[PDB]
RNA sequence: UUUUUUUUUUUUUUUU
RNA sequence: UAUAUAAUAGAAUAAGAUAAG
């Protein structure tokens, strides 16, 4: 309903934080809890804070790979950054990134660059995992993940890079997302050449 | 006959009177709970029914007028106290915001209507204007026909005493706080009535006429119309508190009234209190500086000027030695005393500059291990040299806290 | 003349009549007096008003751009935190008590506000309202603005514009409502008689009662109470017709139709504008001043002067 | 024309000096109208140097508060108050003067204080802007005007301002009614130091500037005077009718400088306009000077021309003629036919001395009585006593007995009976005003008048 | 399509209750398939910005308004987003005053009330900031142009304190930002600096551009800094992006690098791959490479071709820099000179006046330019802006009509006059003026007892040389004052103290009146 | 041509 | 097995009469 009415949900997430509910809670539960806390824009980040850090590692030791895609996105689109969350979250996809959707690893992906996540070696094999299954990635996928802030930090190695820039070339047909991956190809550092025939490529 | 509708500002009595006297009578009786104050609960439930009776009264009052032309009906007396009563119990927390505009709406619509027809005198115009303005309640048309009234001077050429010292005293007394728009009109509100100000110099008792002297300072107003109404101050010393010479001398400097022989007076005032406090000890030095900035080395009496300048610093060490006795409040206070004093270089104890570092380094006690909450860089800059005069053995704590504070850059900029 | 000081030599007059013609605002400027030839409305138009007492230009007479101005305009005529500069150099405003209502009204804004000044010299509009009568001299009497609440915006009930203008001596008026806003029977489109503007040879029905204090369908049913016998007969082969008009849309009224709006029961305000062509010729009743605080005219003098400019004039 | 927002205020501020000080051209500022009726900086980032020159340039083409332009531009500088520095200072300044709205009134003082802090690191143009800029607002903060004055004085002492700073600093002090000797003495002497640097153009508007502001010294006064004398032949009428009115301002009874600036004005009678004629008339009044012949060209002149006669030179004229006794026949007659025609253009203060000028002088005429009483009512309520007074008196003579007239006129003199009552003149005007219309035409003025007081 | 039209008849008539997440798909939808006349159709998108301003946009993103604004204004429907207020007491946390600070940023709408009133709110609770969270407000504070450098050396200490916490990007981030704030103390400064370079080998390009901006801004006073970025990058020189090279260059032009032995190197490298530059970094490498005295034969041949494809459409704000270059350089740039001329010639309505005073000034003494017709159109366009030319403007406006042979005495006459009300403090202020006049050789007898008066002071303080044109132009001119010649005859006996015949026949002249 | 500047001022007794 | 991401800046510049206390 797009209801908002931010004390109501205040006092829900107090009970829940107060009855320590956060420790016995199930991990989709979790997820959707806290997607239709982000959808609306929720004010009191404090409640969500607490309620997030209640939860135990014994949790995010062995959450599934969509329930921790959904919590990570909620906290990005929530404008949480939690330095003790973000080592649970990194650890857990070391462990299960290799049965992440495309689409959700375009959402991570765009996630953790949304909240300044200061790890690389994640997000590098990440974004080796979305090249290696470069072949299967949709439209949306592609707007997702190239649409994000800190992209060019991404687009280290040319073979990382190669195959996800000629999939947006053939797949991707806006214009302005077009220009924005050409501006970031630019800003990037990959080799010239590659560089040059993908802005060709797009662009004309 | 003609159709005149001209009424008295100060018979044509509507029900707008006895309306008024049941609010009157409410609002004495609430203030004098407070008196007899000095059963909190208890006296808090007396003035909740005074105040419900007194919202009551005035929801009738709004509804009487809305429903029945009474404003027409009505005189001008009554007009005016009933803007007097809705402006006053807002102030008081008597009224709501909807019945609070509702009331000022029209009050502000029937002012307009007699302005049209031109029975507005010259007492009610400034009336409505200051008890309008001090509520800060814009109307666009009566804010600007009431400041393009205010410039006719030969209008406001015979008013009362009474009323002159209402207005200075409504316009003062809220000028702490007041919006930047208001102002304008604030000074114009003032600068009317300077005229019959400055022939009523000779009329006003000394408490009043200071009060009227710092309203009309503390609004950045200093008309010639109001020169001999400094004079008589100045010829009159002797009879004011040791307190208010401070502030008689402030605004004798700030009307270019402040010669040697007033100050020689306000000194020798101010060392007649029983204790001295930091506003005495402050503008005393403020005083001596100027005074000593008005001697010429090549002037008329440039032979003469060496002992003056004497004359004065003497003057500066009577305060110089009664130094400890005062508490500073903040330390720009203790830096322009200390500026004042080395500049001309005055003699000062041993004991009084222990005193004033010690508070001083009781004061930035506080900036630096607090962390929480305004010294500036400069500011500590000055103190330390100050401090460096005068020598370190006076205060060894301060100099190690100030040179530590530097160090860490605890004191921010003046550009920030 | 006397001398204007150098920061003051751009300024525009306090009343906005005492610019002789039309400010470069909205559309350019004037035509040529040999260029206004192609505005003319076609003889169908003419006959179809001159039938029905009524009819809608067949084109919007503004464009978007245009349209945008003058809602902005009409949005700050009234404004009540900070009311409009110029605001008693209206005949009339809905804002005199200073507090409002659902339905917001101006009248005279042409003396206030540009856009509003330029509409009145519209070729589109004048050269239409000249050719509906008989192709003669226009003179602008006066124009004024509704805009209706967000959601309780009240239905004007029946009336006929002639009842209220007894001081014209002859039945020489033409009436231009230019929509703002899209309207419709829910938001405040024009419902009128096909073919009120002949009945009783010209006479005018009596005033009609209406109960403000309730739901539109008795304010929109008095017309029953008001009719006679002979009336209704004529009325229930055509029933009143509700005109739903688009932005920039005008429609050309006469004087003596029976016409009402409906109220605002859409989501937002809607707003419209009425502006009154008289024509040549057109003389008083009585002494005195036709709108408060006009020039004051004899017993039956013509009817000129500044207040009522002349805004088109063929030959 | 499609321009960016930036791109357009440069041209606005160039069309605005055009219009300005090249020619008042009517195309110019009905082009300059119609492009920024259409611009908008809603969306685009400008710096406060745009924004400045949009409102100004807004503002000087005649748009007033309500428009959308000026209420972007005005949202602007209420927020971003650290962005608008002193270079940028008196154009927003200049632009508020106008408006008199109440963010209006908080941007005025906002800049007030802000200029009044900084009064003491400012050069030559930008303190001359400042003050110029505050000079045409009408705000009254004296202790800004002491602090700039402070400074101009400082600046001067080194020579820094020349000729046209030097008319624009007195222009903007004596327009604020600043009675600082100090600082018009340090302007004089600097002008004084300036030589044959201060040309005609820019020696009449000193005198005005110096007359205006009312200067109790007459030792300065001579050399003004002298200098005029020596600068008579390279004048226009529009020079010597101002120091007409700067030597009437003065006081002072000069001969030589007079007899030289009456040969040079009837020099130039045949380029005499109704604005030069009645300034020339209305100094003569002041100075109390009778001058016959050239009361007789001024008439013939005024004559020739009388559809340039705006209210006040109508005002002016006939104040003049009267006081002085001279009148003439048809004259009187185009005068009064004319004022009948633009009746609504006149004053508080100037209808009532046209009036009192036709009442006086026994010249009755229907149409103009007529003209001058059904307007005298949405000016009642800007009159003061003695005004009103030589108002009644004036409808009196001229027998209208309207109540719809006459009773604003009656609740004015009842509002201000004080003042009414107690003229030191005046005694003998309202024993015949109350002569005429009686005792019972308005009670509680009789019942005053029989008290007296 | 009978219910698409009832769908777009019922949007039009504020007939449906759109919340802001429906009218952002909406916009979304519109913006990027466009299949249906959404866009084209201007009733249904005013009927859509209507219920988006009558919304609720607290529920969707910065980003989300900033999109919708931008496609209401794409059509013409002057939008705009409504400000968020500061929030309330219990909602005052470390995440929602940054939030208020990062919609004040992206929307671009700024209120310097609110700032001070988040900046009051941040104080008390700042010891609640994640390491990150600093380095993003302090970044979003420089941006916003803030004034407040307490509060921002505040943050720069405690972003020193979680050192180990943060990434390169961030680090980096924040050293610009520092930078870019003016009022900032300098020791904070030097251990930002002294924290880059201890953690300088994991820059990627992006943190080298950071840096370098920051180093720019800094100045020369950071030289050690330039030097060890200089010398770690001289591995990376060759297989290196266009834009941090020129960054490179604009550095070494700033801090006076005098080791060049590198600065061959990145020269080099740049020259390479300068094709890929746009307007402004071709520009910025061509002022860097002329400060640094770089301007070689083959060198400059090449950035003049990577210009010719630009210069076209230049902006009228880069025609002065490529002007004064060629004009500095001795090569051959003909054809690039009259591209530049042809585009100034077009750009002539737009030009303000310091551009115009400045593009007249370049071509004062162009041979070519003498008989190119820019000239009239010039001076017309002068005499235009003669209002809005400041003191300078006009002086180098007025040189540049006179060296270039435009005879116009009512323009020179119009200069003199502004130029009297402006009023003059160089001998470069007032000669381009007399030799304007001295073109036609004819003004009122009042323009030369001013220019007289003006020029007497000024006597005192001009060389030999100088004071030989100045009486050759006065006696053009046709001045009698007597003054002037003394004061000009005092100042010519102190260099030649002897009046012998050595001296030419003017100087005789001159002290003989 | 030699006069002047740099406070947290808060104390006016009406029934409007 | 899910309905969706959005941030790069450049310009130094002065017009001038209100029927007062």
């Amino acid at each position: 309903k797009v209801f908002k009415q931010d004390r109501i949900l205040k006092q829900c997430l107090d009970y829940l934080v107060e009855s320590n509910a956060a420790v016995k809670l199930s991990a989709t539960s979790i997820g959707a809890m806290l997607n239709s806390l982000a959808a609306i824009r929720f004010t009191y980040h404090r409640s969500v804070k607490q309620f997030m850090i209640a939860i135990s590692t014994e949790q995010w030791s062995e959450m599934d790979a969509s329930p921790l895609v959904k919590i990570v996105s909620a906290m990005a689109k929530l404008s949480l950054r939690l330095p003790q969350v973000l080592v649970h979250v990194g650890d857990r996809l070391l462990d299960v990134y290799t049965f992440l959707s495309p689409l959700d690893t375009a959402l991570v992906i765009n996630s953790l660059q949304s909240i300044g996540y200061g790890n690389d070696e994640v997000l590098m094999m990440l974004m080796r995992h979305a090249a290696s299954s470069a072949r299967r990635w949709d439209e949306v996928s592609l707007t997702l993940l190239f649409g994000a802030s800190g992209v060019h930090r991404l687009l280290r190695n040319v073979e990382v890079a190669a195959p996800l820039l000629e999939q947006a070339a053939g797949k991707t047909s806006s214009p302005h997302l077009r220009q924005r991956i050409a501006a970031s190809l630019r800003r990037s550092a990959l080799p010239r050449a590659l560089v040059q025939s993908s802005t060709s490529l797009l662009t004309g | 006959p003609l159709p005149v509708s001209y009424s008295p500002g100060s018979v044509t009595s509507t029900a707008i009177t006895a309306h008024c006297d049941v609010l009157s009578e409410c609002v004495a009786k609430a203030d004098e709970l407070a008196v007899q104050l000095k059963t909190q609960e208890g006296m808090e439930e007396f003035v909740e029914e005074l105040k419900t009776s007194a919202t009551n009264e005035m929801t009738a009052l709004v509804k009487q007028m809305q429903t029945t032309p009474l404003l027409q009906r009505a005189g001008m007396h009554e007009l005016r106290r009933t803007l007097y009563y809705t402006t006053s119990l807002k102030e008081r927390d008597w009224l709501e915001e909807k019945q609070y505009t509702a009331a000022m709406r029209m009050l502000t619509v029937e002012v307009l209507r007699r302005d049209g027809d031109g029975v507005l005198s010259a007492d009610d115009v400034l009336y409505v204007t200051t008890h309008v303005v001090t509520a800060n309640f814009y109307n666009r048309h009566l804010w600007n026909r009431m400041e393009k009234s205010l410039l006719k001077f030969s209008n406001y050429e015979n008013i009362d005493m009474s009323s002159v010292k209402a207005f200075s005293t409504r316009l003062f007394k809220t000028r702490r706080g007041c919006a930047k728009e208001t102002l304008d009109i604030r000074r114009k509100v003032l600068l009317a009535m300077s005229r019959r100000v400055g022939v009523l110099a000779n009329d006003f008792d000394l408490p009043s006429l200071l009060g009227v002297l710092q309203c009309y300072t503390v609004h950045d107003l200093t008309p010639f119309h109001l020169e001999p109404l400094a004079i008589r101050a100045t010829n009159h010393v002797g009879d004011f508190t040791p307190h208010e010479c401070a502030t008689l001398a402030h605004v004798l400097r700030k009307w270019r009234t402040m010669r040697l022989e007033v100050c020689e007076r306000l000194v020798e005032r101010i060392c007649t209190s029983d204790q001295l406090t930091h506003h005495m000890a402050n503008a005393a030095m403020i005083a001596i500086r100027t005074c000593f900035n008005q001697v010429s080395d090549g002037g008329r009496n440039a032979m003469n000027a060496e002992p003056t300048r004497q004359k004065l610093r003497a003057m500066g060490e009577q305060i110089g030695c009664r130094l400890d006795e005062v508490e500073y409040p903040a330390l720009p206070v203790i830096l322009s005393i200390l500026d004042v004093v080395v500049t001309l270089k005055i003699y000062v104890p041993k004991k009084c500059l222990q005193v004033i570092f010690s508070q001083a380094n009781d004061m930035v006690a506080i900036v630096m291990e607090q962390k929480d909450d305004p010294i500036t860089a400069e500011e500590g800059r000055q103190l330390q040299a100050l401090l460096s005069h005068y020598g370190n053995d006076l205060a060894p704590e301060l100099s190690q806290r100030m040179k530590e504070a530097f160090r860490e850059g605890v004191l921010p900029d003046e550009a920030s | 003349k006397s001398y204007v000081l150098k920061f003051l030599r751009g300024q525009l007059p306090e009343d906005l009549k005492d610019v002789n013609g039309a400010l470069g605002c909205l559309y350019g400027t004037l035509p040529d007096v040999d260029e206004f030839g192609q505005f003319v409305i076609s003889p169908d138009v003419v006959n179809s008003f001159h039938q029905f007492g009524y009819v809608k230009m067949p084109i919007p007479v503004l464009d978007h751009q245009q349209i945008d101005k003058l809602a902005d305009e009409v949005n700050e005529l009234a404004n009540n935190v900070e009311h409009h500069p110029k605001t008693e150099r209206l005949y009339a405003t809905s804002l005199a008590d200073l507090t409002g209502g659902p339905l917001f009204f101006c009248q005279g804004q042409w003396r206030a506000a540009w856009g509003m000044h330029d509409l009145i010299y519209l070729p589109t509009i004048t050269v239409a309202a000249s050719q509906i009568l008989n192709n003669s001299l226009v003179r602008l009497w006066y124009d004024e603005v509704f805009m209706k609440a967000a959601r309780t915006g009240p239905c004007v009930p029946w009336q006929q514009n002639y009842a209220r203008w007894q001081h014209t001596k002859p039945v020489n008026h033409v009436t231009v409502m230019i929509a703002l806003d899209t309207m419709n029977k829910d938001r405040g489109a024009p419902c009128l008689v096909p073919g009120s503007h002949r009945w009783r040879e010209g006479g005018l029905l009596p005033p009609v009662s209406y109960d403000p204090t309730k739901d539109e369908a008795h304010q929109l049913n008095t017309i029953w109470e008001i009719i006679n016998e002979e009336e209704g007969e004529m009325l229930m082969d055509t029933p009143p017709v509700t005109v739903d008009l688009r932005r920039g849309e005008a429609l050309l009224i006469h004087p003596l139709t029976l016409f009402a709006t409906h109220g605002n029961r859409s989501l937002d305000a809607v707003r419209c504008c009425f502006i009154h062509y008289m024509g040549e010729k057109t003389y008083a009743v009585q002494n005195g001043p036709l709108l408060p605080h006009t020039t004051k005219f004899q017993a039956d003098a013509m009817i000129q002067g500044p207040f009522y400019p002349v805004v088109f004039d063929p030959a | 024309s499609h321009l960016s927002a930036r791109n357009i205020a440069t041209e606005a501020l160039q069309m605005k000096k055009l219009h300005q000080e090249r020619g008042g051209n009517p195309m110019l500022a009905q082009q300059a109208r119609r492009v920024l009726f259409a611009t908008s900086i809603a969306g685009q980032n400008l710096d406060a140097r745009s924004v400045a020159l949009l409102l100004n340039t807004a503002v000087y083409f005649g748009m007033e508060s309500d428009a959308k332009l000026v209420r972007e531009c005005i949202d602007y500088c209420l927020k971003n108050d650290k962005l608008i520095t002193v270079d940028v200072l008196p154009i927003v300044v200049t632009a508020c003067a106008t408006l008199k709205s109440r963010d209006a009134r908080e941007v005025i003082e906002m800049q007030a204080q802000k200029a009044a802090r900084n009064a003491k690191f400012l050069d030559a143009k930008d303190v001359t802007n400042i003050i110029s800029a505050f000079s045409k607002t009408g705000i009254n903060h004296e202790k800004l005007f002491a602090f700039l004055s402070r400074r101009v004085q400082t600046l001067a002492r080194v020579g820094e301002f020349e000729a046209a700073h030097l008319v624009i600093l007195a222009n903007a002090f004596s327009r604020l009614r600043y009675r600082d000797k100090f600082l018009f003495g340090a302007i004089a002497r600097r002008a004084m130091s300036l030589r044959e640097r201060v040309t005609v153009n820019e020696l009449v508007p000193l005198i005005v500037a110096f007359s205006k502001i009312g200067l109790k010294d007459p030792k300065l006064s001579k050399r003004f005077a002298t200098k005029a004398m020596e600068y008579v032949d390279q004048m226009n009428a529009e020079q010597v009718a101002s120091m007409f009115m700067a030597f009437a301002y003065f006081g002072i009874r000069y001969d030589q400088l007079f007899g030289v600036l009456t040969n040079r004005a009837v020099e130039l009678i045949d380029e005499f306009n109704a604005q030069y004629i009645s300034t020339t008339l209305n100094a003569f009044q002041r100075i109390g000077i009778n001058n016959p012949e050239l009361f007789d060209n001024l008439a013939e002149r005024a004559l020739a021309v009388v559809q340039d006669h705006d209210a006040r030179d109508i005002s002016k004229t006939v104040t003049a003629l009267a006081h002085f006794g001279l009148k003439d026949e048809e004259l009187f007659k185009r005068l009064a036919s004319h004022a009948a025609s633009i009746a609504d253009q006149f004053d508080a203060m100037g209808l009532v001395n046209t009036a009192h000028a036709f009442a006086r002088t026994n010249f009755l005429q229907q149409d103009m009585a007529v003209a001058l009483s059904e307007r005298s009512v949405y000016v009642c309520r800007l009159l003061d006593a003695g005004e009103t007074r030589r108002l009644l008196w004036a409808l009196a003579k001229f027998q209208v007995r309207d109540p719809k007239i006459l009773t604003p006129v009656f609740n004015r003199c009842l509002a201000l009976h004080y003042d009414f009552f107690a003229d030191p003149t005046g005694s003998e005007e309202i024993e015949e005003i109350f002569d005429f219309y009686g005792p019972n035409f308005c009670p509680p003025l009789y019942q005053l008048y029989i008290s007296r007081g | 399509p009978s219910a698409l039209h009832l769908i777009f008849e019922r949007c039009k008539l504020n007939l449906v209750e759109f919340t802001a997440q429906d009218v952002y798909q909406i916009c979304t939808t519109a913006y990027n398939m466009d299949t249906l006349g959404m866009l084209q159709d201007p009733d249904f998108m005013r009927g859509l910005h209507d219920a988006f301003r009558r919304s609720d946009q607290t529920v969707i993103s910065p980003f989300q308004a900033n999109l919708i604004a931008d496609t209401f204004r794409k059509v013409g429907i002057n939008s705009m987003p409504k400000e968020v207020s500061v929030p309330e007491e219990d909602a005052i946390s470390p995440e929602s005053l940054i939030l208020v600070l990062r919609n004040m940023n992206i929307t671009k709408q700024r209120d310097e009330r609110k700032i001070n009133e988040v900046l009051k709110l941040m104080f008390p609770i700042l010891d609640e900031f994640s390491p990150t969270q600093l380095s993003l407000t302090v970044t979003e504070l420089a941006r916003l142009k803030s004034t407040n450098a307490d509060f921002v050396g505040k943050l720069a200490k405690r972003i020193m304190e979680y050192n180990d916490d943060l990434s390169a990007l961030d680090i980096s981030s924040a050293a610009v930002s520092l930078a870019y704030c003016p009022g900032i103390s300098h020791n904070i400064l030097y251990r930002m600096m002294q924290i880059v370079e201890e953690r300088m080998g994991e820059f990627q390009p992006e943190d080298y551009i950071n840096v370098l901006h920051a180093l720019n801004t800094l100045g020369p006073k950071f030289v050690n800094t330039f030097r060890k970025i200089v010398e770690c990058g001289l591995q990376h020189v060759e297989n290196m992006d266009a834009v941090t090279l020129t960054n490179y260059m604009v550095c070494f032009s700033t801090m006076d690098y005098k080791q060049r032995e590198h600065i061959d190197i990145y020269a080099d490298a740049l020259v390479e791959v300068a094709t890929d530059l746009s307007e402004k970094d071709l520009v910025m490498a061509f002022i860097a490479l002329q400060r640094l005295r770089l301007l070689s034969d083959t060198m400059f041949g090449t950035m003049a071709s990577c210009v010719i494809r630009y210069a076209a459409k230049m902006d009228p704000r880069n025609i002065a820099p490529i002007m004064d270059i060629c004009s500095t350089v001795p090569h051959a740039s003909d054809h690039l000179m009259k591209v530049l001329m042809d585009r100034a010639v077009e750009c002539t309505r737009i030009l303000t006046a310091n551009q115009l005073g400045d593009i007249l000034d370049i071509l004062g003494l162009y041979p070519p330019a003498r008989e190119h017709p820019l000239v009239q159109l010039f001076g017309k366009q002068a005499r235009l802006r003669l209002d809005l030319m400041g003191p300078d403007a006009l002086a180098n406006a007025t040189r540049g009509l006179a060296n270039l042979g435009y005879a116009d005495p009512e323009y020179y006459a119009q200069a003199a006059e502004t130029g009297f009300r402006y009023g003059f403090k160089d001998w470069t202020l007032l000669e381009p003026m007399l030799m304007g006049l001295s073109i036609t050789g004819q003004c009122p007898p009042t323009m030369v007892r001013v220019l007289g008066s003006h020029i007497a002071p000024m006597a005192r303080s001009m060389s030999l040389m100088e004071i030989e044109r100045a009486n050759r132009y006065l006696r053009r001119l046709g001045c009698e004052d007597d003054f002037v010649y003394k004061a000009m005859a005092s100042r010519v006996l102190q260099f030649v103290k002897e009046v012998t015949p050595e001296m030419p026949e003017d100087l005789q002249v001159l002290l003989q009146r």
